[PDB]
């Protein structure tokens, strides 16, 4: 109870953090702004392999109630993350400069349960656990 | 590269006018100058084949073609770029004429806003390349270069005033938005003489 109790809290953060910068504008005191914003950091750590590994495992084991929000938030995090891989691997990591992607994309890809797990939530009646469920496919592939 | 498209810029200032620091992040996009790509031969002949690729591919139709043609020709544009304008923008009579134009005065109109208006993280940030002072010069040198002057002297015969007073009007408004910047930057207070001496040059 205690794990998902300081998880819930972590995974809200983190979703905010990528929040936390207005990717589109890019997309559609600049190095400043780039470098302070939490983003940067979180990016960082996500791709370290403990941190991206403990998010996927999340939406391995899916089902209180309360559980299930953490499992939202994991799917979530995963689909922003991979819509703005490329801005910051290009736009946001040479502003402020450390490493780089690829470990991020092999357990994803090529775990193939995440996939297929992924694949069952579509069927979910939470919309927010289908509907983004159905982004991450579509931006890994 | 820098996204040809003006829709971004146009909503990130309507943003500001909100600031997502991701879109802004988006950053040097705001050069201010089509420094790197001009008018290309290489380009000519990708594009000719109807097969263009951008920095997914499209067919290309030879309507379309012309249209690319007569932009590079007139703007000294790279052939691509001038494609990737007319994809952004709703294809009509000269589209991507208006693109090109449009994309440089919401990012100068920007860039303005940003020094002038705020104090501030991202005002760091956009002047912290420490790009922007260096291009401001020649930016400026950038609308000089005498190229609408000497179409026209070719052009006596045929003159097309209308269309070339459409492009002097945005360039003098270029021009004017460009002035507000560098006052802002004085107000901004950049390090020292050297700018001074190279500006009284300029």
């Amino acid at each position: 109870a205690e794990k998902w109790e300081v998880a819930e809290v972590v995974l809200e953060v983190f979703y905010k953090l990528l929040r936390d910068y207005e990717p589109q504008l890019e997309d559609f005191g600049e190095e400043i702004i780039a470098y302070k914003p939490p983003g940067f950091s979180l990016m960082y750590h996500l791709l370290n392999e403990p941190m991206l590994e403990l998010a996927l495992s999340l939406l391995e084991e899916g089902v209180k109630k309360h559980l299930e929000k953490a499992v939202q938030h994991c799917l979530a995090l995963l689909n922003l993350t991979l819509q703005k891989e490329n801005l910051f691997m290009d736009l946001l990591r040479e502003s402020q400069l450390v490493c780089p992607l690829e470990q991020l994309l092999q357990g994803i890809n090529p775990k193939a349960d995440n996939v297929v797990n992924i694949a069952r939530y579509l069927y979910h009646g939470n919309p927010e656990l289908a509907f983004e469920s159905a982004k991450i496919l579509c931006c890994i592939s | 590269s820098a996204a040809s498209l003006w829709g971004p810029y146009k909503d990130i200032w309507h943003k500001v006018g909100l600031l997502d620091k991701i879109l802004k992040k988006h950053k040097p996009d705001f050069i201010s100058l089509f420094k790197n790509p001009p008018k290309n031969v290489q380009q000519h002949e990708k594009v000719q084949k109807a097969s263009t690729e951008g920095v997914g591919t499209r067919l290309l139709p030879e309507q379309l073609i012309k249209e690319a043609f007569i932009l590079s020709d007139l703007f000294d544009i790279g052939e691509l770029a001038a494609v990737e304008l007319l994809l952004a923008g709703e294809h009509q009579q000269l589209v991507a004429v208006l693109l090109y134009w449009d994309g440089k005065r919401c990012i100068a109109n920007s860039l303005k806003a940003l020094i002038q208006s705020r104090r501030p993280e991202l005002a760091s940030m956009t002047t912290r390349f420490t790009g922007l002072t260096y291009k401001v010069l020649t930016l400026v040198s950038q609308i000089d270069v005498n190229n609408e002057f000497e179409k026209l002297q070719r052009e006596r015969g045929l003159g097309s005033e209308k269309h070339r007073k459409e492009v002097s009007d945005l360039i003098k408004e270029c021009r004017q938005s460009l002035a507000e910047s560098l006052f802002a930057w004085a107000c901004q207070s950049p390090l020292g003489k050297e700018d001074t001496l190279l500006l009284i040059g300029h």
